[PDB]
């Protein structure tokens, strides 16, 4: 919740996924609320330097919900960051 | 306030939100315009919801967006800009009017409409 290490791979992935299909089942202003919550929450606790940009503009191969996680956990491995919960 | 959509838009294919980061942004495809245009929207929240559905049913727009903004236009939502492109915490593409309101230009004329990226819009602001 608070920190990325306070997630197990499958627990993060749960939340990327929703940037993919209608999870919550919210529509209109709702849903996009919801959305811009976890953009930020996303950014907020990988800390990635591309933000959002890891979903939203992702490389090659890195495009899927898998691809994201994969992405996030192998930037933060590179900078010695704590990864997810295990596991 | 209610409202009616007007406008052509502008004729042009290919990756078109690509010019949302550059000049003062890029016009409403045609062929999304078609979808739009004789139609009547209750605010404009409602429009914009409208417009990205209609952006999601666009090959053109389709093909150069990543699967998670074809899932956001989709949904009515707006789609995210290339972190490059951002402004702080704004980060999503914007419509924005051409003309504002008062000087005097019309609220759902979709040839006053264009699409910017945050940071060109700021820039814009700037040249003016």
């Amino acid at each position: 919740k608070n920190n990325l290490s306070d997630y197990t791979e499958s627990e993060f992935l749960e939340i990327i996924e929703e940037f993919f299909k209608n999870k919550s089942g919210l529509k209109g202003s709702e849903l996009e609320k919801r959305m811009d919550k976890l953009v930020k929450h996303f950014e907020e606790v990988t800390s990635h330097p591309r933000k959002s940009g890891v979903i939203f503009h992702p490389k090659p191969g890195f495009e899927t919900p898998e691809g994201i996680v994969k992405e996030v956990k192998e930037w933060r491995a590179a900078n010695g960051l704590p990864g997810f919960k295990a596991g | 306030e209610p409202g009616v959509a007007t406008g052509n838009g502008q004729p042009v294919t290919g990756n078109w939100l690509a010019g949302a980061s550059q000049g003062d942004g890029v016009p409403i495809p045609s062929q999304i315009a078609d979808q739009l245009r004789g139609k009547e929207f209750k605010s404009w929240r409602d429009f914009r919801e409208q417009f990205w559905m209609a952006v999601s049913k666009d090959p053109s727009a389709l093909e150069n967006l990543s699967p998670s903004n074809r899932y956001f236009v989709s949904q009515g939502l707006a789609p995210y800009a290339v972190p490059e492109e951002h402004l702080g915490s704004k980060e999503k593409f914007e419509i924005h009017h051409v003309v504002p309101l008062e000087s005097g230009g019309a609220l759902y004329n979709i040839d006053n409409l264009v699409i910017v990226t945050p940071k060109r819009h700021s820039e814009i602001h700037k040249e003016l």
